[PDB]
DNA sequence: TCATATTATTACGCCAGACAGGG
DNA sequence: CCCTGTCTGGCGTCCTCTCACCTATGA
RNA sequence: UUGAUUUGGUGAGAGG
């Protein structure tokens, strides 16, 4: 029907072509009758007749002459909705410049006429004059004029002289502004200057000057001359219940503009003096500016009472504009809403739906069914039948329900599992019965929740509800590989009580010929549900190629494990039920069933799990009592020993032996130790309290205490909650953030007294305030993420590359945190992984790594896999099917089409609620040493010291994988060496961080080069020791006579000649920095490893500051080019740093703020990506210095650290694709033979297809540079202005798109959700393939 | 509460809100993102064009349902043409291009 | 009856084209003129379409072959009725 | 509210997350049957045409 | 009833982005 | 002229339910 | 050709 939406400026001829009549009078309506005004705002001739095909006043009351317009009516003759499309125009007496092009920041008329905003407004509000082609006088064109400047000029240049003001003058300036001429000038000005600031100031002005010439937008279209009025139907005038009309705000705005315009026409008729018509035109200017965007000028106008009234731009922008309130989200027919309840008899593809809601939602299907049978005739009869609800429409209703799915939806839908399609089962009742397992997907408890039902009307929508959105199809969460139909709380208690054991019961050690008579012995009353027993089970192992082989054997098991074996499908082994089956074990039971036997046995087995869990939890009778919370007998003596310890510490505090901070630290330490001891006392007293004999002496076992099974099963409860119900509830913290030294020694079974409950209320009010304010940032994070993603659709099958990121296991310094099988599960390898022995093709180079491949990776102990990542995908406008990976909720690769940006954005932002808002190296294991980034030297004693700061100390095992990693500073005492074998727990590293070592490479004698006591260094003989040290001063304390003196130590031989560095001809002089203290004095012979000086010195907003890419306040500074380094100017704002490369060109430098403790010396050579100071590091520096793969590893590690600290499983594909959407823009460095500009920022796919269709020719391409935009700056900088207008500020984006003449080749998800068509991702990707093919 | 078809608002062609007004459910923004997350392109297309806003689409759909033909004739939403007239009522010339 | 469409997804391996093929078929049965290739257990046209897909007798190629056969039948009908 | 005999146990899944399973003796005795009152106004204002 | 047309409170918290000031 | 406080604008969660209250003037 | 007004907007409170 139509391609792209084009936006441009509105010419006065274009506004007269939209229009149907000039709106003169401001008179709205008659108000005493019902008729409007002829001819006012709500006219007849200008727009249309209120009534359909009627002259409002009187003629044509049938259907013959539609169109005639008599003189007595001055009325058109069409439809009732004809006025909604027709718009009027107000002939503004005095020109008024647009507020969107005068105050957009930056203003469109501000950087175009080369005039400051302040000066532009002055003249615009009749407060300053502006010259326009004066003539032969001493005045510029842009230069303004004041009353005094004009008065004198008036008497001076009375002849050829022009100096107007207001929009009129502004219009002229714009009108008489040779665009083309300015281009060359600006272009020549940019090529004839070197000023950095000017360059950017000139490139931003020429960009908007050449863009205006590229389109059909004129400079004189900025000023509004023929103001357009919105259709009445769109500014509706309806009365509320009563006798008055509740009028809209736009009618106030238009009525004021028309009142003022009529006054201004009458004053220009009457020839009023100058100051009267200046105030009149100024009031018209402010009235127009208030109509368009109210409140952007000084304080907004108001009708009733002090609240400002809502203008047109406030009908567009905001949370309640048209995008976010009526075009992205709509209210919807065939929909319903009610309170949910359980109904556990359901199968997990069906839900209960009440009869009253079912007869209301399915009224047209029932009408069609009733008309088909022949029971009635006309539609009315059917509506009377279902209004009466006779006895025959319920069979009609059960025949329209049967195979027709519905979309259930819980009201805060965060990820895609919050809309699932069921089949209805009709309910006597008024509450939606919802299958319990599905509740863990919706985050739906049953404490008063409500859900909405939606009906797929058409046939393609019924098939999408059955084939994509059915609840049997969503059994794996799309964020990872974990099953989302995990059995939640009652059913794991029923299983944990069923499959367990006790050392004596009915039927101990009897033998049973099958699981059927195991259940028969449980039901008849001859054995117990947990009584250990040899049974004969027949497990089917499918060891052949798709053939199930039976093996039958006698397992020593219990009765309950055989009864649960009657429900397990064929292929799973018996050892999946042989254990005790908590919650992690039943989750991996369903996961192994899904990986082996597929989907249909896993659906039917999930239902049979839920049924048998509910049934035996009912048979269990697992209550909770007051006696179940067993108080430790050792608890009171532990509290008295802690009270004796705080008594000892305070008796030392009365005598002043210890400090106050050490007292507070000792009290918090002994109460933490006593808390851990009380928790261990109660945990022994709960986990093994049952001690029952069997045929003789006693024997112990794990307890059948009720609260212990609710904790050990993982149903509801943890260690901390069961700790607070029996042991002491810790040391609660006051809202100051610091802890309180007197704990809450009473649990909940004993009574809390008053003060302890008040401290508890501190600790809990902080948590409720944190959740109720955290949810806003979590939701706004999901919004920013799905609007930066929004476009990215799997659109190929292979990009045809060999690049991809290097997935290693991540190791922080403790034991190996996340194994390689968690990171390289289901992601397609980049090059073929060599087997760790020698040069073998273990896996090929384009294989998906599912579980079988990952097990053959874990057997061979594969180091790290080079795997394909989304950020390395070469596909223009989308992601190919291999560089994404596995489907994650489907076992296979991602299909051609499935929108991965939206599921990724939801999977990152959905755990936003669970996240929070507000010496030396000791080895642990026993293995082999390896060093990386190492340049070292052996000292005199033997400990290998390091001459490199950035050395990584890895502990490699005997197999080949890397198990530990650490960072060792410059100059540390390593107890070990390279390639060595150590023992578990042996200290291998040592240093002093408070004393920066200035250790050497060679030996010799020490001379004090440029070290003079009195100006350079100072004499501070030590007080308490006597062994003095010449203390080196810094460059700020010494005066300007000797500030140029750099103290240093250079090593010589026994004669005095300079001992050179081994490898060069340069001596090894070390320039001493500020605040140093000389350790080894003059004449002392040195060696390696000996110092030459003493140098003394996060949750959810972290996720936001990583995706939005803020800078930290003190970033780590780096080096943009390798080579030698040196210092510069002495403290003029900053302290300089000059880097001269060995082979490369010199002139790069950087002025470091000198408040940082540096890392580099003067004789040190640096590299790109090498640190100069320490602290956090901004991602833009990673991108422009190290590489794209470096910054994607930086973001995925720095945000999986937050998601792992709070314990959420998210696969890394989602963070890699939001990282792709961050660094999608690029900047040009060398324009080459293309049509770009020098420092123009252009999107990367554009410049790559440009120089890839030019490089296929003879011409060599253009060399770009990638840039990393934060997510809101990157979604507002898009080549599709509806995508950047449905999101944040619409004023800025619509003026930029309007003055650029931008066009929206739709080509994404939200443009097609706005404009009302098929999404180009899902089922509609075939439709968009067809439409893109047929052009 | 449930709604098949009844009265709507004035300015927009979408259904009213509430229970005291016999109105339908606001199919909000995150539900649209959840349908985009699946392949529900046709479910979303009737969810924002036929069931909600487009007047010719919904009258043709009601007659198509009661004839026994589950098929939608979509058209363009009315609130987007309301957007075009509110943007166009500024000094902005927003259009709809070639066939 | 119908709980999962997994075999139909196996025989048309895209999971997004299953909806389109079964929608084309269920419109051939609903308005439609045509009668199903499979016994119906009082299932609706959705489940009869997907149930035809699972036994491997409807895909995109069979529907285009049948529509070419109907176009040739209409061509022969027009030619043998007029001339 | 009113005081009722309550057992703490899982009963066949009908009290799964926070749900509550109630006998018929609670609904036979009218021991929660509350009474609601609705005011409804009707006015015959002279909007227009008499 | 039918045209006439706008004044005497303060008490968010970042976080970019543009601007006059000065070593 | 390159840092720099300082000022100005622009964000800040979805869905639902109940109730009340709506410009002054004026020969 | 067989019938009608809240959405508009504010404020306050509540549920998940
Ligand atoms: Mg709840
Ligand atoms: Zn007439
Ligand atoms: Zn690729």
């Amino acid at each position: 029907e139509f391609d792209a939406i084009k936006i441009a400026l509105a010419s006065p001829d274009m506004i007269r072509s939209w229009s149907f009549g000039e709106v003169k009078k401001p008179e709205t309506i008659n108000y005493r009758t019902f008729k409007p005004e002829r001819d006012g705002l709500f006219c007849a001739r200008i727009f249309g007749p209120v009534k359909d095909y009627e002259c409002l006043c009187g003629k044509y009351k049938r259907l013959k002459h539609r169109g005639v317009i008599c003189e007595k009516c001055g009325v058109e003759v069409t439809q009732t909705k004809v006025r909604r499309e027709r718009m009027g125009h107000i002939e503004l007496a005095s020109p008024t410049a647009h507020i969107w092009f005068l105050k957009s920041l930056p203003s469109r008329i501000g950087l175009l006429l080369d005039m400051p905003l302040r000066d532009i407004e002055r003249v615009l509000y009749f407060e300053s004059y502006v010259v326009i082609e004066g003539g032969m006088t001493n005045l510029e064109r842009q230069q303004i004029l004041t009353e005094e400047q004009y008065l004198d000029a008036l008497e001076e240049f009375g002849d050829e002289f022009d100096a107007k003001m207001g929009a009129e003058a502004i219009q002229a300036l714009l009108k008489s502004m040779d665009l083309e001429q300015e281009c060359e000038q600006l272009r020549e000005e940019l090529n004839e200057t070197n000023s950095e600031t000017k360059r950017k100031k000139l490139t931003k002005r020429i960009k908007l000057l050449e863009a205006f010439v590229q389109s059909g937008n004129k400079p004189e279209w900025m000023i509004l001359t023929v103001l357009p009025v919105l259709p009445p139907d769109l500014r509706p005038l309806v009365p509320l219940d009563g006798g008055r009309f509740a009028t809209s705000d736009l009618n106030d705005l238009y009525r004021r503009v028309i009142n003022r315009n009529n006054r201004l026409k009458r004053l220009l008729d009457l020839a009023a003096p100058d100051i009267i018509v200046r105030n009149e035109k100024r009031m018209l200017q402010e009235a127009v500016d208030a109509l368009l965007d109210n409140g952007r000028r000084g304080r907004a106008i108001t009708g009733s009472n002090k609240r400002p009234l809502k203008s047109l731009a406030d009908m567009i922008k905001g949370k309640q504009g048209r995008f976010r309130q009526n075009l992205l989200g709509k209210r919807v027919d065939y929909s319903g809403r009610s309170v949910i309840t359980v109904g556990p008899y359901l199968r997990l593809h069906q839900c209960g739906l009440p009869k009253k809601m079912a007869l209301e939602l399915f009224k047209p299907f029932i009408y069609g069914k009733l008309e088909l049978r022949g029971l009635a005739t006309t539609i009315k009869a059917a509506k009377k039948m279902v209004e009466r609800e006779e006895a025959v429409v319920w069979d009609i209703l059960d025949e329209v329900i049967r195979e027709h799915p519905v979309l259930l939806n819980r009201a805060p839908t965060l990820h895609r599992l919050g809309i699932q399609a069921f089949e209805p089962v009709l309910i006597e009742g008024k509450a939606i019965q919802l299958h319990p397992l599905v509740c863990a997907a919706y985050n739906a408890d049953f404490d008063g929740d409500q859900m909405a039902v939606h009906v797929p009307l058409t046939l393609e929508a019924q098939l999408e509800a059955r084939a994509l959105m059915m609840s049997t199809n969503n059994i794996l969460s799309p964020a990872n590989g974990e099953p989302i139909i995990v059995p939640s709380q009652d059913v794991v208690l029923g299983l944990y009580y069923m499959t367990r054991d006790c050392v004596n019961a009915k039927g101990e050690g009897m033998v049973l010929t099958g699981p059927k008579e195991a259940e028969r012995l449980y039901r008849s009353g001859l054995a117990s549900l947990h009584a250990r027993v040899k049974v004969r089970i027949t497990e089917y192992e499918k060891d052949a190629n798709g053939e199930l082989v039976a093996k039958t054997s006698l397992k020593d098991t219990t009765v309950g494990r055989a009864i649960l074996w009657m429900i397990v499908p064929k292929g799973l082994p018996y050892s999946i039920v042989n254990q005790a089956l908590g919650k992690k074990a039943i989750s991996k039971m369903l996961n192994t069933c899904y990986r082996i036997l597929g989907l249909k046995p896993t659906v039917i087995f999930a239902d049979q799990i839920m049924y048998t869990g509910f049934a035996y939890a009912a048979r269990s009778g697992a209550s909770v009592g007051i006696d179940d919370m067993v108080i430790p007998e050792k608890k009171h003596e532990i509290i008295s020993e802690a009270e004796a310890e705080v008594a000892e510490i305070q008796e030392q505090f009365q005598s002043g032996l210890v400090t106050a901070g050490e007292r507070y630290n000792k009290v918090i330490d002994i109460w933490a130790a006593a808390n851990d001891r009380v928790s261990k006392a109660m945990m022994d007293n709960l986990q093994t309290e049952t001690v029952i004999n069997r045929d003789g002496q006693e024997e112990k076992q794990v307890s059948f205490n009720s609260i212990y099974m609710m904790a050990d099963s993982g149903a509801r409860g943890s260690a901390a909650q069961i700790r607070q119900l029996a042991g002491m509830r810790g040391l609660m913290a006051k809202p100051d953030g610091s802890i309180i030294e007197t704990p809450i020694t009473a649990n909940f079974r004993e009574g809390l007294n008053v003060l302890q409950y008040f401290i508890s209320t501190h600790g809990a009010r902080k948590g409720l305030a944190d959740t109720a304010l955290k949810t806003a940032n979590s939701g706004y994070l999901t919004r920013r993420l799905v609007d930066v993603a929004q476009d990215l659709v799997v659109t190929e099958d292979d990009c045809g590359t060999h690049e991809g990121i290097m997935m290693t296991p991540v190791i922080e310094g403790g034991d190996v945190k996340e194994p390689l099988r968690d990171r390289v599960l289901g992601r397609v390898t980049a090059e073929d992984v060599l087997k760790p022995g020698t040069a073998d093709i273990l896996v090929p180079r384009n294989t998906l790594l599912h579980e079988q491949w990952c097990d053959l990776l874990e057997e061979n102990s594969v180091d790290a896999v080079k795997v394909r990542s989304v950020v390395s995908c070469d596909t223009d406008f989308g992601v190919c099917a291999h560089c994404y990976g596995r489907d994650l909720a489907r076992g296979h690769i991602i299909n051609k089409g499935e929108a991965i940006g939206v599921i990724a954005a939801q999977s990152i932002g959905e755990p936003g609620t669970q996240l929070t808002m507000r010496s030396s190296i000791q080895v642990k294991n026993k293995g082999s040493i390896k060093l990386s980034n190492v340049k070292s030297v052996v000292n005199s004693s033997g400990k290998l010291v390091i001459t490199s700061r950035n050395t990584e100390l890895k502990l490699i095992d005997e197999f080949g994988r890397t198990k530990e990693s650490y960072k060792v500073p410059y100059g540390a005492v390593l107890a070990k060496g390279d390639g060595e074998q150590v023992a578990g727990g042996e200290t291998v590293a040592n240093w002093d961080p408070h004393t920066m070592p200035v250790i050497t490479e060679v030996s010799g004698f020490v001379r004090f080069t440029d070290m003079i006591d009195g100006q350079t260094i100072t004499r501070q003989t030590d007080e308490l020791t006597g062994l003095s040290s010449l203390v080196v001063l810094d460059s700020a304390e010494r005066t300007a006579g000797g500030k140029d003196l750099r103290p240093a130590l250079k090593i010589v031989d026994a004669q005095g000649n300079d001992v050179l560095i081994p490898g060069t001809d340069m001596p090894a002089q070390y320039f001493l920095p500020g605040k140093a203290i000389v350790q080894l004095e003059d004449g002392v012979q040195i060696s390696s490893g000996d110092t030459l000086a003493r140098i003394p010195q996060g949750g959810l907003p972290r996720v936001a500051d990583l995706f939005e890419a803020r800078r930290p306040k003190e970033p780590a500074i780096l080096a943009e080019i390798s080579g030698i380094v040196s210092f510069g100017k002495e403290t003029k704002g900053k302290r300089r740093l000059v880097i001269t490369p060995v082979d490369g060109s010199d002139p790069y430098e950087e002025m470091i703020p000198k408040w940082r403790q540096l890392n580099v010396f003067e004789g040190e050579r640096v590299e790109r990506g090498d640190v100069i100071s320490d602290g956090p590091e901004a991602p833009h520096d990673i991108l422009r210095l190290r590489g794209v793969h470096a910054v994607t590893r930086y973001i995925v590690n720095e945000v999986q650290d937050v998601y792992r600290l709070q314990g959420v499983k998210i696969n890394d594909k989602h963070i890699e694709v939001i990282v792709r959407q961050m660094l999608r823009k690029a900047t040009i460095v060398n324009a080459g033979s293309s049509d770009f500009l020098e420092g123009e920022q252009v999107e990367y796919s554009r410049v790559k297809i440009a120089n890839r269709e030019l490089e296929a020719n003879g011409k060599v391409g253009a060399t770009y540079s990638r840039d990393l935009l934060g997510i809101t700056k990157a979604s507002l900088a898009t080549e599709s202005f509806i995508s950047a207008a449905s999101f944040q500020e619409t004023t800025r984006v619509l003026t930029e798109a309007a003055v650029a003449g931008k066009r929206d080749e739709l080509r994404g998800l939200k443009e097609n959700v706005i404009v009302g068509r098929l999404i180009p991702a899902g089922t509609g990707y075939a439709y968009h393939q067809d439409r893109m093919r047929r052009r | 509460h449930a709604r098949s078809t009844g009265s709507y608002s004035l300015v927009t062609q979408q259904p009213l809100g509430g229970k005291a007004q016999f109105g339908g459910q606001r199919f909000g923004e995150m539900e649209v993102w959840a349908l985009e997350a699946y392949g529900a392109a046709y479910t979303l297309q009737e969810m924002l064009t036929v069931k909600s806003d487009d007047v010719n689409g919904r009258t043709k759909m009601y007659k198509n349902i009661v004839d026994g033909n589950h098929q939608m004739e979509p058209g363009m939403p009315e609130s987007f043409n309301v957007l075009l007239k509110e943007i166009r009522s500024l000094g902005i010339n927003i259009e709809l291009e070639d066939e | 009856a119908r709980v999962t469409v997994q075999d139909a997804v196996e025989k048309i391996g895209n999971r997004f084209d299953l909806v389109l093929v079964a929608a084309r078929r269920a419109r051939q049965m609903q308005v439609g003129g045509k009668d199903p290739l499979v016994p119906e257990e009082n299932d609706k046209t959705t489940v009869i379409a997907l149930r035809e897909i699972e036994e491997g007798l409807i895909n995109n190629q069979i529907l285009d072959v049948r529509e070419r056969q109907e176009q040739q039948e209409q061509e022969a009908a027009e030619l043998q009725a007029v001339t | 509210g009113q005081n009722m005999r309550v057992a703490f146990m899982p009963w066949n899944g009908y009290n799964f997350e926070d749900s509550i399973l109630v006998s018929e003796r609670v609904v036979q005795e009218d021991r929660f049957t509350t009474i609601h009152i609705q005011e409804l106004a009707c006015v015959s204002r002279d909007t227009k045409l008499g």
